[PDB]
């Protein structure tokens, strides 16, 4: 439409074209001054070659729409015919442009090769190149002086400031601006242009870098009201060490004057147990970690963890910790250093940064990006709319083709290819000969049918139509790589034709349809899949060689700081290095790789992590997921009846009343907080030993009792054949099992009491918007467990790949207490065991197919994927030592995994969630089931018009006082002036710092005094001139508490001052009215579509966390009974354990998000030095357990950490479609609560009517889109409001016709009859 | 006697680190400081390809 008349207008004497270029055409026009024969209506062919190009250029270069061809238009804007018209000729040709592409893809191999006496010989020819084509395509046409010229399009744009950079750092700068050399690599991002369909990506990462204009100014806002909050409560908290006491009549000075300052902050008087790197934070709070006996913790004594970069006491830095709590990367490390030193009741911090941060914030990032993807590919498919519209030889094919016909013989295939995938499975290190004799006939068994069976199947068909479908022809190349492996065994010189039979497990593709039907789109959209996949590749190509460049040299210069004085294993200091180092920060893992970056360097480091974060994590990873959600998106029986039949119509009333149902509810909740209570403690408190033994006992009589009620209620037939009274009665049946125990004897089993917690699901349903959250789990359980299936057979291909690669491996000589010996001292079994050491395994390892698929569940998750990279990395042979790094090239077979096996299938869980719970919304709000996609934008028009009422406005009472504060407590000019002292209250609250000074607290002191009693001021003018009103309005009760509490501080200060106006909860309440900054902007449209968004999804996003604390009690209370005593190691310590329900919670939360399961998994599963149950004493005893700690962790990431914390992204990206789907289509909730807005400065009461005289103001000073401009009059005669007697009009029928305006003026044919079609369907 | 690398067994004994086929390996050898009986088995030397060896337990 615009660009419409906009292409017409270059037609007329603005800007005419000189070529033409649509498929293979060199055309030559001009300014039609002296113009050559082009086109006006004939398509001719005769005259010129050009024209005959354009002859077929008549159909095809308008052939689609009008993208065909492209014109080096100027209209001769400086005479267009001197040898400039030979380099438009040049410019043209498709020959030009395909050797510009190839010394490109040249050039990129020379920057990845190490540098020479031969690269600055090479470097200037290459320059030579790129300096030509500048210098065509100007002289050919261009300037910045008209349109068209040369640096309107960006890509002749990126020409321009790159060959500028070449001839920069070639004349004067050696040293200084010697940086700007590694941006030669931008020119590189010119062959996206090379693959197929880059069009439908690239400009989908445009649109989406574009859209989240609105989003990062918002999130930058979060993280400032985080970051003052966190400097404000953890400021040097970071820093407390436990200092030992000052040495009572000892070897040092008397006095404790400036010695105690000398003796504490000497490093010899701090802790550090045992060879320790950092040193451990302590606290004088309750549930903190305390100090050895004969210390003390202390705050100060510089030392701040992660060498000074994980702290909280600069705004700096604190803006920096609080950034990657929001990204979760090693925030276990800063959450566990936190609680520690300020008590375990510091989790509500985290809770709420987790909460608003990751969640919600994180969330949004994705449905811009979905909703970004799903606009340029619906686009992309009108353009498919437009294309689119002999005797013994045939006596036997006869017997033979007989069997290969059948589903009997393809039966037969089926039994072998399962019991074939087997035998590869089987095979592992160390087994016995009997053992391996098997294996090796059943390949030649296994290879033998498939021999008879491929030459079978050719004879049958025919040796030609065998070759038509791809499944034959797939099956003959097994053949072909089977049958050499059976000759080129006694050859014995590499087994590479050993890795071919593995191909075979795809075999199971033809077979069974849900793997079938897997392939099947992988293939359909398969160029969806290469393009996203090239440009992930070419932007870590792209960050490799510009940090190579920037930070390579530091790493070589300086080793000096980092530990131990050698290289980090992840470095920038070669190509290989530097790939991996940013790979890793797509993965998410980029706050370590930044530390040692920095430590080593200069603060240009931050810049660098941020940028390959935001972009390849929070952009390309999310295109990659808005893939599968466009591709994957699908005697006198009479008497005694009255005694049976008197009880059973009496006990079916109990069930129906609410008083009764609530009542079990209640039992429910208070028997279970009992169940909370049973910690290590429990043993040595008399009390409560009793008090849950004889609860028990009712229990047992509550749960048959209620179980009789229910069958004398709902039948024998209703009750068994229900999915909640089966929960009902294994509970009862676990009751009665230990009331026969313990009458007889045996003491009870503590793991069949902890039954009732699975009876708190039944009332859970029943919360208010519960309904909607859990009907989505129950709908997608069979979605999910098609997911898991086929997700453990791509899995297995890479499992019984990784055993063929790294059995038997990973072993190593270690010294005494855990050191890695070195080679040249001993270098295989011999060399150690002959020194006396030990030759110790891997804990996680790749010895059989069970031990693969749990260290490869920990390079799925990235927690603890360093180790088995850094063994797979080092191992060459069985039985030698590893030597580092001597193997670098298995770095592929883990991408090559995260790829397929993380980003690919483990995605797929999200793309679930976010179709079932999208129309589970749909069932639960009541609408029809496939209506419409635009009948439902106006039913929620009509729906939320029937439902809306006038406000009314504050009555102003008549006094002196009242008359004139109101005057001024109204203002919109008040409410800002009093906005901006809010602000700057804050904004002070960010420069203080740890150990300021005392002058400097004078000057934030005295002004604390300045801003207290502004805020005194008006919290009485808006009191004085709002009676009650005032106490209504969320934002002015939290100004009110804060006024209280800080006039309370200062004037009746030492009252008690126990701790009663503590200044820690005055902070708190200073940042919290910032807040009124949500409720403050409308002008920016952009974000109060987000903001409103997040509002209609905080009722339903409470619930899927209140689900998810139900999930963590229970597996909190089965925590504290298999693992509670076992014994410290790796991560399991004397803090954070399963002790208490305290210390179970803190674990629970932080394995929700899967941070560090590797170290919980490392202590409950150990089973090597502990001791046993001596049950005839005591002691139950230090040993975890293997195979109950494989079941409660695997079984926990498949719940919180899969399907729970994916469901809040599935509510997000619901309620934020929605809600641009009424900004693009009309009427968003904030535009009705503007209509009522105004309608009250012409209705000040409570009537609903006004004059019909103020209808020509109420349509011209509200806001768009409803605006009618003057004159109006006769836009509201066609309007057709009906007018009640003595002038008056009804806000309905005013509200009714201002929709139907809307509608009209947008939506034509599909909106006059419909819009008014539904609201007659109602009224 | 502990003399030196020293095996007991019977006749046609296969030392350790050698290569066995079911049963042809010896009762038990002093390797190690130690006496250590011996087995015959089997480990992994390429993609599905085993290459059996007496092997101490
Ligand atoms: C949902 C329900 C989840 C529960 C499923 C987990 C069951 C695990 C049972 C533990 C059995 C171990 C017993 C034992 O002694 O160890 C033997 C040995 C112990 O070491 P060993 O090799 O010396 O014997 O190890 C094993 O055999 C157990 C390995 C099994 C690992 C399975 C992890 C699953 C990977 C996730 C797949 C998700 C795809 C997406
Ligand atoms: C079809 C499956 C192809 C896998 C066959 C490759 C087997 C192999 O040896 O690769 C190791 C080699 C490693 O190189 P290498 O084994 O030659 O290392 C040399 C070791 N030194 C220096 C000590 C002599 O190549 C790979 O690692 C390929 C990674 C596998 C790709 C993932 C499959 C999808
Ligand atoms: C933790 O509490 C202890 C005492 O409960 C504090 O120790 C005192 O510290 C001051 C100076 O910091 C010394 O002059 C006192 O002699 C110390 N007394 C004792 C009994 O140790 C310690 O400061 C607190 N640490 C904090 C708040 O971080
Ligand atoms: C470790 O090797 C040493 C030799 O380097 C062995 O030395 C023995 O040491 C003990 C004392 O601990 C002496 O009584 C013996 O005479 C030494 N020889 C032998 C053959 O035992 C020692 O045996 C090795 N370590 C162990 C634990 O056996
Ligand atoms: N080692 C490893 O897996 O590296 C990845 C990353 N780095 C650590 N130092 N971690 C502490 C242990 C851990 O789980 O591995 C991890 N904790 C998180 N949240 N990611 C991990
Ligand atoms: C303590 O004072 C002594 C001088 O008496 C000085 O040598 C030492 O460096 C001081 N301690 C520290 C940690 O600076
Ligand atoms: C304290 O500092 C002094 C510096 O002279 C040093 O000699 C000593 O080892 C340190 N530790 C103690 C316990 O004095
Ligand atoms: C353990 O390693 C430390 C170095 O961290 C070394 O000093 C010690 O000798 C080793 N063995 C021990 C602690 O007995």
């Amino acid at each position: 439409d615009k660009g419409r008349g906009a292409n017409k207008d270059r037609d007329g004497s603005a800007h005419p074209d000189q070529a033409l270029e649509q498929g293979s055409r060199l055309p030559a026009r001009m300014r039609n001054i002296f113009p050559a024969e082009l086109a006006s209506t004939p398509l001719e062919d005769f005259d010129p070659f050009y024209k005959n190009k354009k002859t077929f250029v008549v159909v095809t270069k308008a052939g689609d729409i009008f993208r065909f061809s492209g014109e080096k238009s100027l209209w001769m804007l400086d005479p267009f015919t001197p040898i400039r018209r030979v380099a438009i000729s040049t410019m043209v040709q498709p020959i030009f442009s395909y050797f510009i592409m190839i010394t490109i893809l040249i050039h990129c191999i020379f920057m990845i090769m190490p540098a020479t006496q031969t690269t600055y010989i090479l470097e200037l020819v290459f320059l030579s190149i790129y300096t030509i084509e500048v210098v065509v395509k100007v002289l050919a046409r261009g300037f910045i002086l008209h349109p068209f010229a040369y640096l309107r399009d960006p890509w002749n744009w990126l020409d321009f400031l790159v060959t500028l950079i070449g001839y920069i750092t070639l004349v004067v700068d050696l040293g200084h601006l010697y940086a700007l050399r590694a941006f030669r690599v931008l020119r590189s991002w010119r062959t996206v242009t090379i693959v197929p369909g880059w069009r439908t990506i690239v400009d989908a990462l445009s649109l989406s870098i574009t859209s989240l204009k609105d989003l990062v100014l918002l999130l930058l806002f979060s993280l400032f009201v985080f970051a003052v909050l966190g400097l404000q409560i953890y400021m040097g908290v970071l820093t407390q060490k436990c200092v030992k006491h000052f040495p009572a009549d000892g070897s040092w000075g008397n006095f404790t004057d400036e010695r105690w300052f000398n003796y504490t902050s000497n490093s010899s008087h701090w802790y550090i147990p045992d060879d320790w790197i950092e040193y451990p934070l302590c606290g004088n709070s309750s549930g903190a970690g305390m100090c050895p006996p004969g210390y003390t913790c202390l705050q100060g004594y510089g030392g701040n963890p992660n060498y000074g970069y994980t702290s909280f006491d600069t705004f700096g830095w604190a803006f920096l910790s609080v950034f990657r709590l929001v990204t979760l990367d090693y925030w276990e490390d800063l959450y566990q250093l936190a609680l520690r030193s300020a008590g375990p009741w510091h989790i509500l911090f985290f809770i709420i940064v987790v909460f608003y941060g990751t969640f919600c914030f994180l969330n949004f990032i994705l449905a811009v990006v979905v909703m970004s993807y799903t606009h340029m590919v619906k686009r992309a498919d009108e353009e498919k709319a437009a294309e689119r519209e002999c005797v013994p030889w045939q006596k036997l094919q006869g017997a033979i083709g007989a069997v290969v016909l059948s589903p009997f013989f393809e039966l037969f295939i089926a039994v072998i290819i399962v019991l074939n995938i087997t035998f590869m499975a089987l095979d592992h290190h160390d087994m016995n000969i009997e053992f391996e004799r098997i294996l090796r006939t059943g390949n030649y068994i296994f290879t033998s049918i498939y021999i008879v069976e491929a030459v079978l199947k050719i004879i049958a068909l025919s040796p030609k139509f065998y070759f038509k479908d791809s499944w034959n022809v797939f099956d003959f190349i097994i053949v072909v790589f089977a049958i050499l492996e059976l000759g080129l065994e006694g050859v014995q010189g590499l087994s590479v034709f050993r890795s071919f039979r593995l191909l075979r497990v795809f075999r199971l593709a033809k077979f069974w349809p849900t793997l079938n039907n897997f392939m099947s789109v992988m293939t359909k959209s398969y160029g969806a899949f290469v393009n996203v996949m090239y440009v992930m590749f070419l932007l870590l190509f792209i960050f490799a060689i510009i940090g190579m460049q920037l930070f390579g040299m530091n790493y070589i210069d300086n080793m000096e700081r980092f530990p131990d004085g050698d290289l980090p294993r992840w470095n920038f200091t070669d190509f290989l290095h530097s790939f991996m180092i940013v790979f890793r920060a797509l993965c998410g893992e980029w706050i370590e790789s930044m530390w040692d970056c920095m430590l080593v360097g200069d603060w240009s480091c931050i810049p660098f992590f941020v940028a390959v974060f935001f972009v390849g994590n929070l952009v390309i990873l999310n295109l990659l997921i808005a893939l599968l959600l466009n591709n994957y998106g699908s005697a006198r029986d009479s008497s005694v009846q009255r005694m049976w039949s008197n009880i059973r119509r009496v006990c079916f009333l109990l069930a129906k009343n609410k008083y009764f149902q609530k009542f079990v509810t209640a039992v429910l909740v208070i028997t279970s907080v009992l169940l909370a209570l049973e910690d290590i403690y429990l043993p040595q408190r008399p009390v409560l030993v009793n008090i849950t033994l004889y609860v028990d006992y009712v229990l047992t009589a509550f749960f048959v009792i209620e179980m009789i009620i229910m069958l004398f209620a709902v039948g024998f037939k209703k009750y068994f054949t229900s999915k909640w009274y089966w929960l009902d009665f294994i509970v009862v049946v676990a009751y009665l099992l230990n009331f026969v125990l313990m009458c007889a004897g045996i003491e009870a089993l503590q793991t069949l009491r902890l039954l009732r917690v699975f009876r708190l699901f039944r009332p859970l349903s029943k919360v208010n918007g519960m309904q909607v959250v859990t009907s989505t789990l129950v709908e997608a359980v069979p979605h999910i467990f098609n997911v898991i299936l086929v997700g453990i057979f791509f899995w297995l291909v890479f499992a019984i790949m990784g055993v063929q690669l790294f059995a038997g491996k990973f072993y190593k000589c270690v010294d005494e207490n855990s050191t890695v010996l070195s080679h040249e001292i001993t270098m295989d079994r011999n060399d150690c065991l002959h020194e006396n050491y030990t030759w110790e395994n891997s804990p996680m390892n790749f010895d059989h197919v069970g031990n693969a698929y749990l260290s490869l569940l920990q390079v799925a998750t990235f927690k603890g994927w360093l180790q088995i990279m850094n063994d797979a990395i080092d191992s060459r042979e069985v039985h030698k030592q590893p030597i580092r790094e001597t193997n670098i090239y298995m770095y592929l077979y883990f991408i090559f995994f995260i790829v397929f096996g993380s980003f690919f299938i483990l995605k797929l869980f999200v793309c679930i969630l976010i179709d079932i719970f999208r129309q589970q919304r749909r069932k639960a709000e009541g609408l029809s089931a496939t209506d419409s996609r635009t009948q439902l934008i106006y039913r929620r028009a009509v729906m939320r018009t029937m439902s809306a009422k006038p406000v009314k406005r504050i009555p102003k009472p008549t006094c002196h006082p009242q008359s004139l504060m109101y005057d001024i407590s109204v203002n919109r000019k008040f409410e800002y002036t009093m906005m901006i002292l809010i602000i700057l209250n804050v904004a002070v609250m960010a420069i203080d710092h740890y150990g300021q000074s005392m002058e400097f607290s004078e000057v934030l002191d005295y002004l604390n005094l300045i801003f207290i009693i502004i805020f005194f001021v008006e919290c009485v003018i808006k009191v004085s001139g709002l009676r009650h009103h005032y106490f209504k309005d969320p934002w002015n009760i939290i100004d009110f508490l804060y006024v209280v509490l800080a006039i309370a501080g200062l004037m009746l200060s030492d009252v008690i001052e126990k701790y009663f106006i503590s200044p820690t909860l005055l902070r708190i309440l200073r940042i919290l009215r910032v807040g009124r900054l949500l409720r403050y902007f409308q002008s920016a449209r952009g974000m109060r579509l987000l903001l409103l968004a997040l509002r209609k999804a905080l009722r339903t996003l409470f619930n899927v966390s209140f689900l998810l604390f139900v999930i963590m009690f229970v597996y909190a209370v089965f925590g504290m009974e298999f693992f509670m005593h076992i014994r410290d190691a790796g991560a399991i310590d004397d803090v954070y354990n399963f002790k208490t329900f305290g210390q179970s919670i803190i674990l629970l939360f932080q394995l929700a998000t899967s941070a560090g399961w590797d170290g919980v998994y490392f202590a409950i599963a150990n089973e090597e030095d502990c001791r046993a149950p001596d049950h005839e004493l005591g002691y139950p005893g230090n040993c975890g357990s293997r195979a109950l700690g494989i079941a409660y962790l695997v079984s926990y990431l498949i719940i919180t950490c899969l399907v729970v914390i994916n469901m809040y992204a599935a509510v997000i990206l619901d309620y934020v479609l929605e809600v641009y789907e009424d900004s693009k289509e009309g009427l968003t909730d904030d535009d009705y609560d503007m209509f009522f807005e105004v309608w009250q400065q012409f209705d000040p009461e409570a009537t609903q009517y006004i004059r019909y005289d103020q209808l020509s103001e109420l349509l011209e000073a509200l806001q768009p889109p409803l605006q009618v401009q003057k004159p109006n009059k006769y836009k509201i005669l066609s309007m057709n409001i009906p007018i009640c007697k003595d002038d008056h009009i009804f806000y309905k029928d005013v509200l009714e016709a201002l929709v139907k305006d809307v509608f009209s003026r947008r939506g034509s044919p599909v909106e006059a009859g419909d819009v008014q079609a539904p609201n007659v369907d109602e009224a | 006697s502990a003399k030196d690398g020293d095996v007991e067994g019977p006749a046609g004994c296969k030392k350790y680190d050698v290569e066995c086929d079911s049963g042809e390996c010896c009762q038990k050898q002093y390797l190690w400081y130690k006496w250590r009986p011996l087995d015959c088995r089997c480990l992994k030397s390429g993609f599905f390809s085993s290459k059996c060896v007496c092997r101490d337990v």
